């Protein structure tokens, strides 16, 4: 095999077909159907594609190996061995020259807008309706006219000479032959010289590039146009003999012989000479014969014989899952492979795994031939077969022998994580199922309920080291997605370590001391003690608390037996603190996690499987079981429903009278109903849990009861509190199909029984149930396939770029509390920069370190509250990531190695766990300082904090410098305190009105009216002497049709008349009334400062709308630079605002619809990005205006938001890898080496100006800026196109890649893959990186 | 069901599917992306190549792995040269290049 | 069998050239051009040159002197 390397893609002329093919076939006749034998000139022809079978003629007068060029004299056929059969293709002279659909009917029709004629015309040509006049010489008629029937008759009877007009693909052919590509292409770019206009720039421009492209790449134009066609090998096209005389052939073998029978009959119409109509006919039919052949499914779509399902053609055969790429080269069927049921097997230890012997020898039998031969026990290889089909002793032990090391393959049908596929080391057993080592279980999603799991045997010795290296279970403890364990203890174990852990008052053997555990079990193994008895126990436990020297420390403890047990197993470094407490789910989990982070990785592996022995055996011995006395029925519940009932009948009755409304009484019934079964809950948690009266000595006493459903509650084995709920109160609420709750619930529960409406409501919801998780089950698989496919080619190439930049990483207190603390948060990444102290010149951690365990531990004992630290997004490194700008988090605890495909786990680590998917005063929880942010204030007469800022914040500063609790405050908001005050515990800090938006002047005087004319515009409806009133200034669309352009305002005077202006600025404050002015304060009362002027009053497809970036219908709108903002030209049907810049220059007009209100007036602060209308943000507007770091935040913090509801944690660095994958593309704005409008990938960007700025001359200056591009559209601009024809529109794609002539250097992952070479990622790194040296040097 | 060597297909010269024919397990995109979040070049060559596709590559690794030698060489898929016959097929010039 | 790998990853951090050099010793011992410089116990030459890694006996460097070593000798 050649080393090579660069596939390259372009137009066939037809003299390179004539090369490829040897032989014309002339009739569509294949075979005799007599004798066997094939045509002489058909589809199926020896003298042309090759001999049937080896080195051997047809006629069969030359049969040896001996000739090996001779052509038979008889039977033209050369004597060959029959696999050229599966090259040689053939070909076909047709008459007139026929389009290639692929060109012509592609969305944007290449050869119609390079004709520059629509697509319309085109048809109406290929269906031979009309003429088109192609160079009509010295005439009044321009060069692509289309002709009619009795316009070509008038114009030729008027028209004699000087008019040239012909008809179908040959007269395109003709039109394609005469073009200028040069001259066309100068006179584009002077237009573009001359037009200065978007759309018609655009257009234009696409189409220059592609005469420049045509120009450049050497294809001409008139090879869009057939005329000799190739055909298939046959092999490729078998023709197969079914069993029992008759044959199977592909469709594609009648759409050939359709194709040469319209061929041939056309060829002797010419011969004929037949009219002009009915060679027309031909030909036409001729074209829908290709085309069916090519493509069938664009026209009529023609059907195969007696199946009424259309047939599929070379189209249809390439792209879709069925065709190709997907099925036969991204999904092969490999050999050595096995499949089966599942099945426990406990005995067994973590890193291995139970194998039947009979699937053993099957697959691993060459190994044993090999053997077996090496041993001398078989002469050859027929006598190893004969020896394993005895199966004799000495078979099973060379099987035994040979396996010992030898790992295999394991794998679950849906591989969504990297560990779908691990490895173990097989154990010969007796059986027909596969022993799965239970740890694994949650890792797999596996379940024993007939799930069937497929093995694989890696072969090569790479592939043995790769699999004990990488894919070994033991390495594999910590999911990629987050750090934490993955291989906790599910439920049995879990349970008995918990019976084991649980203390009892009083026993046998209360308080008795013992010397060590070993007594202990002595004493329980012989009966003479309880497993859990209060009992003083010496125990030395050992601490690495030195330089890694273990000191022991001997005491006496009060404890149980069983936690005594327990602690046999426990390695030296763990203190004994850690078994003393009951020791459930949680506990045992922090237990694995405290193992690992003290000892490593080899002691929490044995101590793993140590635990699940234990947990098994104890759990066995402790006999727990379920029997319906178990669960006992609280003695209240009656009354409380009987009650409940009598409150719903009374409630009821007091409606019948009609003194409240229906929706109303709904409301009441289901709160109190709410309210009756939080009751009966709390009634049966009493009874149930704490019931043991079990009596010391004397008195009595209680204690946490031993009641079986209760362990399996509050030990966490199985079931939550809502379960046990269902199990033994009233199973609560339900759903009806819309959503609305049904008023009477479901009183019974299933120790009772239900009735059938009850029933038949809950049957509604398990069926809604089961639906929603079919659904969810198949849009998670399509979503997590997308992901996987954009992120697949990124690659971490370099070590470290070196640069300073990061994101400043806070912890995001969302409301109430601390959601997710700083530690978590910032573990395992490298900073940006030293942070200091709270005291300056105290530096904490030196220039970029990763951030392990002990620095988050250091920063927990200072109080560093925001770390800036470097992001994979600000990355520095071209064309991939550096080791340190991403971090350290794996399965493994260092540094990521260089080579990681981090891109494919990130992708597999989002879609995995996707499968699941008044407000009067505020009341400051912790006693801590008040503190206001993004505000200005100014203190009135009342004595308020007056807030004039519609962008405030109210966070709460603790005693050493933290924001506990953080607040969004709006305008027009009571304050209470100030700066400085500490405020008590609930404390009411802040008041304003639920259903009112105050608007606060900030001077006095009197209130004038100026443009506030009675009648025209406004409507006088004023209550009585007390001052209310209902003068409504209605806004510009509201208007009256009179008081259009009449725009009544308030302008604020003083007693004496004038304006008084705002302090420090000369404004005269004229207030233009805004829509729904509701003027209640009317003429005649001196305003005070701050007259209310105006009263206004997730899952999946959350995640994939927030990945597919689409503008959520009402954007709220922003501020692009900062000043002040104005009106402008009033009423031309969309409102219009002009930022007037302080500084820069006015004229940014934006228009805002009628409908839209705005929360700012004219004359305020607004900065950039701003809000001025509220409502979800579209994210490209925040990525524009407020940058990288801010739409990434904003990204990461509403993905999160989502995954944290249901409880799924996943580390950041996966969805900042997605995010800088996304905007990796930028739009040029300056000029100087582009073209000045190309959508160009950041990266190119960056390394030409660094270049450009390195060169001496200053070049090129180029200024960019970034674009926001949605992953379909970013994965469809990739730069290799294999990988984009994978799994796209088949057809678009390859007629790209073979117009543009472009070379696919592979440069990826999945081209390997596909070329079936090395990928350059992981164990290959180093091998591409050696071909990497062999390019480009001596 | 187990299988490690037997009958191939006939046009595109991968294993038989099915069971009453012994058949060999799909090893799909899913599970090459599960490979490739790892580290492991060598398996998945293999399996792409001398595992399936490879007809001189199958043959010379059955008479490696008898001789008691575990080597490779790995070859171009024939499903590949497949590929390019039905592009080639169409109007469509698509060669490997060579320097 | 070796149910860690933790010191041989611990010898050199990449991970990578592990399976590399491993795979260059355990391809000397297979063909037999060489011999294992630890006492083997009927263990297969994958797991004798991962114990080989672990103890710090072998490495790239090693490889290259004992291969220029080789080289030289049959030179002569
Ligand atoms: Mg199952
Ligand atoms: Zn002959
Ligand atoms: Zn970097």
């Amino acid at each position: 095999t050649e080393e090579f390397d660069a596939i390259k893609i372009a137009l066939a002329s037809p003299d390179m077909i004539r090369s490829w093919s040897f032989g014309e076939v002339k009739k569509p006749e294949t075979i005799n159907y007599r004798t066997f034998k094939p045509e002489r000139d058909g589809l199926f022809c020896a003298r042309i594609f090759g001999p049937v079978k080896d080195y051997e003629c047809l006629c069969g007068k030359y049969k040896r190996l001996k000739h090996r060029g001779v052509i038979c004299e008889k039977c033209g056929v050369e004597v060959t061995q029959t696999k050229v059969r599966r090259e040689r293709m053939g070909h076909i002279e047709l008459a007139s020259p026929t389009a290639h659909i692929w060109f012509l009917k592609s969305l944007p029709s290449r050869i119609g807008l390079l004709l520059d004629m629509p697509l319309r015309d085109i048809e109406r040509v290929l269906y031979f309706e009309s003429y088109v006049v192609i160079e009509g010489g010295m005439t009044n008629l321009e060069r692509q006219q289309i002709l009619t029937e009795e316009q070509y008759l008038d114009a030729l009877e008027e028209f004699g000479d000087e008019f040239d007009a012909k008809m179908g693909a040959e007269a395109i052919q003709a039109l394609l032959k005469s073009m200028d590509l040069e001259q066309e292409c100068e006179q584009l770019r002077e237009e573009l010289n001359e037009t200065n206009s978007e759309t018609k720039r655009k257009k234009l421009t696409k189409r220059i590039k592609l005469l420049e492209a045509f120009v450049q790449s050497g294809n001409k134009p008139e090879w869009m146009i057939l005329t000799v066609l190739p055909v298939l090998p046959p092999d490729l096209r078998p023709l197969v003999p079914l069993d029992g005389g008759r044959f199977a052939t592909s469709d594609l073998n009648d759409l050939y012989r359709r194709v040469i029978n319209r061929n041939n009959r056309l060829k002797r119409l010419l011969d004929l000479a037949a009219p002009d109509i009915i060679v027309r006919n031909e030909k036409r039919m001729l074209q829908e014969a290709v085309d069916a052949l090519l493509d069938n499914g664009r026209r009529g779509r023609a059907i195969t014989g007696s199946n009424k399902r259309p047939l599929k053609s070379l189209a249809d055969m390439i792209k879709g899952k069925q065709g190709r790429f997907r099925q036969n080269l991204l999904g092969k069927r490999v050999d050595y492979s096995g499949r089966s049921v599942i099945t426990v097997g406990p005995y067994l230890r973590l890193h291995q795994c139970g194998l039947p012997k009979k699937m053993a020898l099957e697959l691993f039998k060459p190994f044993i031939y090999g053997k077996l031969e090496l041993r001398g026990l078989a002469t050859t290889i027929k006598a190893a077969k004969k020896m394993v089909e005895r199966e004799e002793a000495v078979v099973w032990d060379i099987l035994d022998e040979v396996i010992r090391e030898h790992p295999v393959l394991l794998n679950r049908a849906p591989t969504l994580h990297r560990l779908g596929i691990q490895a173990f080391e097989p154990v010969l057993i007796e059986g027909k199922a596969i022993q799965l080592h239970p740890l694994v279980c949650a890792a797999y999603n596996a379940d024993f309920d007939g799930d069937q799991m497929a093995v694989h045997v890696p072969l090569t010795l790479e592939a043995q080291l790769e699999a004990r290296a990488l894919m070994m279970s033991t390495n594999n403890i910590l999911s990629p997605a987050n750090g934490e364990p993955i291989i906790v203890p599910s439920q049995d174990v879990v349970l008995g370590l918990y019976y084991m852990t649980r203390d009892c008052v009083n026993a046998k053997g209360e308080g008795m001391v013992l010397t060590g555990p070993k007594e202990a079990e002595r004493l329980y193994r012989s009966g003479l003690a309880s497993l859990h008895a209060r009992v003083k126990v010496r125990i030395t436990e050992y601490e690495k608390d030195a330089n890694g020297e273990l000191v022991a420390k001997t005491s006496l403890k009060d404890t149980t037996v069983g936690r005594a047990i327990l602690w046999m197993i426990v390695p030296k470094g763990l203190p004994y603190s850690i078994v003393n407490q009951a020791l459930g789910k949680k506990a045992i989990s922090k237990m694995l996690n405290t193992c690992y982070r003290i000892l490593g990785l080899k002691p929490t592996v044995i101590f793993a499987d140590q635990i699940m022995y234990t947990g098994f055996a104890y759990a066995a011995r402790s006999g727990a079981s379920v029997g319906i006395d178990d669960m006992v029925i609280p003695e209240k519940k009656h009354e409380i429903i009987s009650e409940a009932e009598a409150e719903v009948a009374e409630i009821q009755e007091q409606f019948q009278s009609g003194l409240v409304t229906a929706g109303e009484r709904y409301n009441k019934v289901i709160d109190i109903w709410a309210a009756a079964n939080d009751r009966v809950s709390k009634a049966m948690m009493d009874n149930l849990q704490t019931e043991t009266v079990i009596n010391r000595d004397g008195q009595e006493e209680k204690q946490v009861s031993f009641n079986s459903i209760y362990m399996m509650a509050d030990s966490g084995a199985r079931g939550s509190a809502a379960q046990i709920r269902q199990l033994a109160g009233m199973r609560g609420l339900m759903a009806k199909p819309d959503g609305s709750i049904i008023e009477t619930p479901i009183t019974a529960n299933f120790r009772e029984g239900l009735n059938v409406l009850q029933y038949f409501i809950s049957t509604h919801g398990a069926r809604k149930g089961l639906a929603d998780t079919a659904l969810k089950t198949a849009n998670s698989g399509y979503l997590t396939r997308r992901l996987v496919d954009v992120a697949q080619d990124l690659v971490v190439t370099e070590d470290d770029c070196g640069t300073h930049e990061g994101i400043m990483m806070t912890p995001v207190i969302e409301g109430g509390d601390v959601k997710e603390p700083l530690r978590d948060r910032v573990l395992g990444r490298v900073t940006a920069e030293d942070v200091l102290k709270p005291g300056t010149a105290d530096i904490l951690v030196p220039r970029n370190t990763l951030l392990h365990e002990q620095w988050c531990d250091l920063l927990e004992e200072n109080s560093v509250d925001a770390v800036k630290v470097r992001s994979v997004v600000s990355c520095d490194t071209d064309f991939g990531v550096c080791a340190h700008c991403y971090g350290r988090d794996l399965a493994r605890g260092h540094i990521i190695n260089k080579g990681e495909a981090i891109g494919v786990i990130a992708a597999q680590s989002i879609g995995e766990p996707g499968t699941q998917l008044a407000e009067s005063s505020i009341q400051v929880k912790n006693k801590g300082s008040i503190k206001l942010s993004n505000v200005k204030s100014v203190v009135n007469s009342s004595g308020k904090l007056v807030i004039t800022s519609r962008n405030t914040e109210l966070k709460l500063i603790d005693e050493f410098g933290r924001t506990k609790e953080s607040y969004k405050v709006p305008y027009g908001a009571v304050l209470a305190k100030g700066d400085g005050e500490q405020v008590a515990g609930g404390e009411t800090v802040a008041n304003w009105d639920p259903h009112t938006m105050p608007v606060i002047t900030e001077v006095s005087g009197f209130v004038r009216f100026t443009d506030m004319i009675d009648g025209q515009t406004i409507t006088r409806q004023t209550d009585e002497l007390t001052g209310l009133s209902s003068l409504v200034v209605l806004d510009s669309a509201e208007r009256t049709a009179g008081g259009k352009d009449l725009r009544p305002a308030l302008k604020i005077v003083d007693a004496q008349g004038n304006d008084v202006l705002i302090p420090g600025t000369d404004m005269p404050a004229q207030y233009f009334l805004p829509g729904k002015a509701i003027v209640q304060l009317e003429d005649g009362v001196q305003i005070s400062s701050g007259d209310t002027l105006a009263r206004i009053p997730g899952g999946l497809p959350r995640v994939a709308d927030l990945f597919e970036a689409r503008r959520p219908k009402e954007p709220a709108i922003l501020a692009e630079i900062s000043g002040i903002v104005s009106f402008g030209k009033e009423t031309k049907g969309k409102r219009r605002l002009v930022i007037t810049p302080v500084d820069g220059s006015d004229p940014y007009e934006e228009m805002i619809p009628k409908w839209r209100q705005l929360n700012v007036f004219e004359g305020e602060r607004v900065e950039r990005g701003d809000v001025i209308s509220d409502g979800p943000e579209a994210p490209h507007d925040i990525l524009r205006l407020r940058g990288v770091h801010a739409v990434t935040r904003y990204i990461v913090n509403e993905v999160q938001d989502v995954y944290r509801l249901q409880g799924v944690k996943i580390n950041d660095k996966h969805i900042e890898v997605i995010v800088r994958q996304m905007l990796r593309k930028a739009t040029i704005v300056n000029a100087g080496s582009s073209d000045f409008l190309e959508g160009e990938q950041v990266e190119y960007s960056r390394v030409k100006i660094a270049n450009r700025e390195l060169e001496a001359n200053g070049k090129v200056g180029a200024t960019y800026s970034r674009d926001l591009l949605g992953i379909t559209k970013a994965s469809l601009a990739t730069e290799s196109f294999i990988s984009a024809a994978s799994f796209q529109e088949t057809t678009r794609v390859l007629t790209e890649a073979a117009v543009a002539g472009k070379r696919d250097e592979l440069r990826g992952l999945k081209e390997n893959v596909i070329v079936g070479r090395l990928i350059p990622a992981g164990t290959g790194y180093a091998y591409h990186q050696d071909r990497m040296r062999r390019r480009a040097a001596g | 069901h187990a299988r490690s060597t037997g009958s191939y297909s006939l046009v595109t010269q991968q294993p038989l599917g099915g069971k009453a024919q012994f058949g060999g397990q799909r090893f799909g995109e899913m599970e090459v992306w599960a490979l490739e979040a790892y580290g492991a070049a060598y398996t998945l060559q293999e399996m792409l190549t001398v595992k399936s596709d490879d007809v001189n590559g199958r043959t010379k690794m059955y008479k490696n792995i008898v001789d008691g030698n575990h080597q490779m060489e790995p070859g171009m898929p024939e499903s590949f040269n497949v590929l390019l016959k039905e592009i080639r097929s169409l109007g469509i010039n698509i060669e490997l290049e060579d320097e | 069998a070796r149910v860690t790998v933790q010191d041989a990853v611990e010898k050199i951090g990449n991970r990578f050239d592990l399976v590399l050099v491993a795979a260059r010793r355990a391809r000397q011992m297979q063909v037999g051009g060489k011999d294992p410089l630890v006492p083997e116990e009927n263990d297969k030459t994958t797991v004798i040159a991962l114990r080989e890694i672990e103890e710090g006996l072998i490495n790239n460097q090693i490889l290259d002197v004992r291969e220029r070593q080789e080289q030289q000798e049959q030179e002569a």
